[PDB]
RNA sequence: GGAGGUCAACAUCAAGAACUGUGGGCCUUUGCCUAUAGAACUUAUAACGAACAUGGUUCUUGCCUUUUACCAGAAC
């Protein structure tokens, strides 16, 4: 079946909210001041014991906001728990896809030598030839007759 | 300019056609080729 | 041509038809602005 | 198993009709290497191509309508939008180029790929460009703001086509190390894979009902079901491969381009390959140069829209007479794949 | 200047100094405008030292 | 004819483009040769033609221009015409300027149609303080 | 060492990366809006298509027979 | 300008930063992804997974052919399956109508004197007179067979 | 004065705006066989109807 | 309670020549017709500023060995 009306409204739905959040973040990132325009207690910690309020501390605006913040270059280690079974289905074939070597006049990358030949028609004429010198030919000793 | 130039009338527009077209005859085009394009051709007549 | 032959419209193009500013989307303004 | 064989000797599949050749466009300079045909009106294709141009033929006429350039190296890939009015091509250059159509011209440039980008597509209700290629991520890119807001790592290899769809597995990618992904995007990770194929995975398409996507292969050509990334069928296909694409159709006709220069349709439910065609190749070509670099079926259903090699753009049309009179194709003997 | 407008942007309305004087870092006072004058030398000369 | 027109102009993109640092009096020394060469071959009939007048301001301005940006300026008042006219000797450049002139400019419009004689003109090459200088086409008896 | 690369560059070695936050120009805002759809002539002696390639076609023939003349 | 400035002498140079391609760095891409083009399709028409010398021995192959087909040289390699022959003869065909295209778009760039830059000047006579020649010798040819 | 390409005489002078005046067919319509030239028509009357 | 502030926050500012609310009737909430009330600010040699800068992309040119930096017209 396709899927329906009011599925697709659905995952229509948690996704568009969830790319605004990605979006409003980058945009209230960075340093244009004016790029902004374009767009809790939350912690009950242990079970809360102590309760708790989160408060942002105002930034000195001179300062470098993200103090932390750098570009540096991490490698990731590709965990995986779980493989992927790749689950597919030489007599008269190498006949056919036998390639040969490359011998080429002009580059020879390495300075190799190799046996000149690898370095290193069929039609005759048209009797258009043959009639006309032969007519070139009579008239000349028409004439010099 | 346009004054100045050669003016087209049918009669010597086709003079120079004519003209042209019989000498585009009298060599074969295996020696040459002579295109139209080419050439150019002026008439004097009454009206130019 | 015969290549294909009859049913075949054999068609070379070049130039345009639409000159390129036309819009080849029509804009849509709902209301008729006479001003 | 035998059991398996004998259900294939009853069904007896779906009578289709013949196609043939009703037309030919000339007038790229290259390679065309993508079409794209209005959501809308079908008045018009949109002509990828090797010269970098895109040239905006008529459907019915066959005249030319405009030629929009812009780009520098080849066009890969090009994509028109049903809400907004707008035309997303994307080239070799690295580059990701919006367009506006009410004036011809283009908007936004998407930026960031390292390599060269061959495949585009547009989700449907999200306002969301995707694209991939040879760098081997799928990036999402916001439309209005250019922000490429997520990039699906992983495969292993150059992408070759990327589709997109409206609910879960979104957007579903195969790549030259012989996989498909079928992709949840917001988790930002891979829901599965079908690991079936061969070798290179060069083509996909969805089935414009059924929720289904036909992967080509190399030599063949399978479908899948989403939701569970199924198997679903298997197309009898000796070996026509190199297959260049797929095209699917409201009728459950396939299509398939191949290399050789052989069109070869079929049923969508079953497997049986009811016609083959030479492409007639072209007036002073190579010929190396028949081949099929393109596909897609008008809104209706009953034409096609072919490049090739040769530099020319071809038309196919659904022959009516056919019934059974003497239509009937290939006739039905499934083998033991 | 007159054949080409520029027709400004409604919501320019977040100023600099409104946002910059609102913080704890910085206050206000009067003073002589040459004196203004020198505390900018200083000011821009320890900056780009 | 037109043939022989962009063939110049051609020549004179050939001086400029082919000279990768040449020094000055060689360059000069080029336009000389190239100049003297037309306007002693077509001696009369350059009177007539107006896009010709055109090529040869352009033309050497361009080469004055390049004298100039080889060291650093376009300044107009750094180079008074004495540094590029004065002969050899003197220590110019001494190269044989027939630009400046003044341009018969006369209403395009008829001009496609009537030859309406000149009725105008529009100042070929400057000055600050302006002088003259004397051009070639005057130094050279014509063909008739 | 000049070398046919056999390779490219995943963009995922990219990825992993921590941002840097330069500001370039072209992503400054712009188009911020989208859009919905809804006698003697007698003397003289003498008596009375596209081909796809380039070096064969008509046009590229007259083309040399013009520049390189 | 300056914002940036600071934020580079805090944060860093970026390490990523793809480019672009430009004016100056075109062919080599162009060239780049052709090849790359190639052996997608000559590693399918080989039977399994035999690859890596075949591969670049056969993009050898490549170039060789295209600098035979500058100079003319018609090209035949002693033994050689047939579908790869022909893979190789349908790139460099399009290959070779970018340089001619390319070598007409620039010439009548030129005679009007637009804008060219010096060395594009050198180049564009030499992609003419190979084709000048090119030229020649079929008009030879022909007036034989 | 711009849009046309006109010069009122102590006026500013502006490019072309609509540059390719100089295609033309050699055309009878307002050749000067047919036209008569009685009074000149000098800028300032284009610029003012 | 009145006057003020080189004080703050939150709304709104370019269009069928154009705003909003309410009643009644119709289709079936939008919407249509009709009745009624109030309407700051901005507009006709048209507009928030009887003022005047910069940037991006895409084209046409001008400098012209190439990139910044640029020449002067247009569109977005």
């Amino acid at each position: 079946p396709l899927p329906t009306k009011a599925e697709i409204q659905e995952c229509t739905a948690r996704t568009k909210s969830y790319i605004q959040r990605l979006v409003n973040a980058k945009l209230a990132n960075s340093n244009n001041r004016a790029s902004s325009r374009y767009v809790a207690p939350a912690n009950l910690l242990l079970n809360n014991s102590h309760h708790i309020e989160v408060v942002s501390k105002q930034m000195d605006p001179l300062l470098p906001r993200f103090v932390g913040k750098k570009a540096r270059k991490v490698v990731a280690p590709t965990e995986n728990d779980e493989v992927v079974p790749v689950l597919h289905m030489g007599e008269a074939d190498p006949n056919e896809w036998k390639i040969p070597a490359a011998v080429s006049n002009w580059k020879n990358p390495n300075g190799y030598t190799v046996a000149l030949e690898r370095r290193v028609e069929n039609n005759t004429i048209n009797d258009g030839f043959m009639k006309l010198s032969e007519a070139l030919e009579n008239a000349d000793k028409k004439a010099r007759q | 300019p346009k004054d100045s130039r050669m003016r087209l009338i049918r009669q010597d527009v086709n003079l120079g056609r004519a003209v042209f077209w019989e000498i585009q005859s009298r060599v074969p085009t295996s020696l040459t080729s002579i295109k139209w394009e080419n050439a150019f051709v002026s008439v004097y007549s009454k009206n130019n | 041509e015969h290549p294909y032959g009859k049913e075949v419209e054999v068609l070379m193009e070049t130039k345009n038809t639409q000159s390129p500013q036309t819009p080849l989307v029509e804009p849509v303004t709902e209301r008729t602005k006479l001003q | 198993i035998v059991n398996r064989y004998e259900k294939l000797l009853s069904q007896r599949p779906e009578w289709h009709a013949p196609w043939k050749l009703s037309r030919v466009i000339n007038g790229h300079l290259g390679w065309v290497r993508c079409v794209a045909i209005d959501p809308v009106d079908n008045e018009w294709f949109i002509t990828g191509s090797n010269d970098t141009t895109m040239k905006v033929w008529d459907l019915a006429t066959g005249k030319l309508k405009t030629t929009l350039a812009g780009h520098v190296m080849t066009v890969r890939d090009v994509a028109v939008s049903d809400r907004h009015p707008y035309l997303f091509s994307v080239s070799e250059d690295k580059t990701v180029k919006c367009w506006d159509l009410e004036k011809n011209q283009i908007i936004r440039d998407y930026y960031g790929h390292l390599s060269g980008v061959r495949t585009v597509s547009i989700h449907p209700t999200l306002d969301l460009i995707a694209t991939a290629g040879r760098d081997s991520v799928i990036k999402l890119w916001d439309m209005r703001t250019r922000i490429p807001v997520i990039t699906l790592v992983g495969h292993k290899g150059p992408i070759n086509q990327v589709q997109c769809t409206p609910v879960d597995p979104q957007v579903v990618s195969s790549s030259t190390d012989a996989t498909v992904r079928l992709w949840d995007v917001v988790a930002g990770k891979t829901m599965k894979v079908l690991t079936h194929h061969k070798r290179s995975v060069r083509a996909t398409a969805l089935h414009p009902k059924e929720f289904s996507v036909a992967s080509a292969c190399t030599d063949d050509i399978r479908s899948w079901g989403l939701a569970e990334g199924s198997l679903l069928t298997n197309f009898e296909s000796e070996k026509t491969g190199i297959i260049n694409t797929l095209s699917i159709n409201q009728d459950d006709v396939l299509f398939a381009g191949g290399d050789n220069g052989v069109l070869s349709f079929y049923d969508y439910k079953s497997g049986h390959k009811y016609q083959s065609l030479a492409t007639r190749e072209m007036v002073g070509s190579l010929e190396g140069e028949r081949s099929v670099l393109c596909s897609t079926f008008d809104k209706t259903g009953l034409r096609l829209i072919t490049g090739e090699a040769d530099k020319s753009i071809k038309i196919w049309k659904q022959d009516e007479t056919a019934t059974k009179e003497s239509e009937p194709g290939l006739a039905w003997n499934p083998n033991l794949s | 200047n007159e054949l080409h407008p520029t027709l400004p942007t409604n919501h320019n309305k977040t100023k600099l100094l409104k946002s910059l004087k609102n913080t704890k870092y910085f206050q206000q006072t009067t003073i002589d405008w040459v004196e203004a004058g020198l505390q900018l030398c200083r000011q821009g000369h320890n900056m780009l030292n | 004819s037109e043939e022989e027109i962009k063939k110049f102009d051609s020549r004179i993109r050939g001086i400029l483009m082919a000279s990768g640092s040449t020094t000055f009096t060689k360059v000069a020394a080029k336009w000389n040769t190239s100049l003297i060469s037309l306007f002693t071959y077509f001696r009369e009939a350059i009177v007539a033609t107006e896009p010709l007048l055109d090529i040869l301001v352009k033309g050497e301005t361009r080469i004055q221009n390049r004298v100039k940006l080889g060291l650093n300026s376009k300044m107009p008042t750094r180079f008074p015409p004495a540094v590029f006219y004065t002969p050899k000797e003197l220590g110019g450049l001494g190269m044989i300027s027939a630009s400046h002139i003044l341009i018969p400019a006369s209403d395009l419009s008829w001009s496609k149609q009537t030859d309406t004689g000149i009725t105008h003109f529009r100042a070929g090459m400057t000055h600050e303080d302006e002088k003259l200088i004397p051009t070639i086409f005057r130094y050279i008896t014509t063909w008739e | 060492s000049h070398r046919p690369q056999l390779e490219a560059r995943s963009g995922a070695k990219a990825a992993a990366y921590t941002p840097t936050g330069i500001e370039h120009a072209r992503l400054l805002p712009g188009h911020t809006t989208l859009k919905y759809r809804k006698s003697w002539r007698k003397g003289t002696a003498f008596g009375r298509g596209y081909i796809n390639d380039m070096t064969k076609s008509e046009y590229h023939q007259e083309f040399l027979h013009k520049h390189v003349r | 300008y300056i914002g940036n400035l600071i934020t580079r002498q805090f944060e860093g140079r970026s390490n990523e930063i793809v480019k672009t391609t430009t004016k100056q760095r075109l062919d080599a891409y162009y060239d780049l992804e052709l090849r790359n083009s190639v052996m997608d399709d000559i590693l399918e028409m080989m039977p399994e997974s035999i690859r890596q010398k075949k591969a670049r021995t056969i993009l050898q192959h490549l170039s060789e052919a295209w600098r035979c087909w500058k100079a003319n040289i018609p090209w035949d390699v002693p033994g050689m399956p047939a579908p790869i022959k022909k893979i190789i003869e349908r790139y460099i065909k399009s290959k070779a109508d970018a340089w001619v295209s390319a070598a007409h778009y620039n010439r009548e760039r030129i005679k009007r004197g637009a804008h060219v830059e010096k060395t594009m000047v050198k180049k564009n006579l030499g992609r003419l007179t190979r084709l000048w020649i090119k030229n020649e010798q079929e008009r030879q040819r022909q007036i034989q067979k | 004065g711009k849009a046309l390409n006109n010069a009122i005489p102590g006026g500013p002078k502006f490019e072309p705006l609509y540059p390719r005046e100089e295609e033309e067919d050699y055309n009878e319509f307002n050749s000067i066989d047919r036209v008569i030239f009685r009074v000149p028509i000098r800028s300032e009357y284009k610029v003012a109807f």
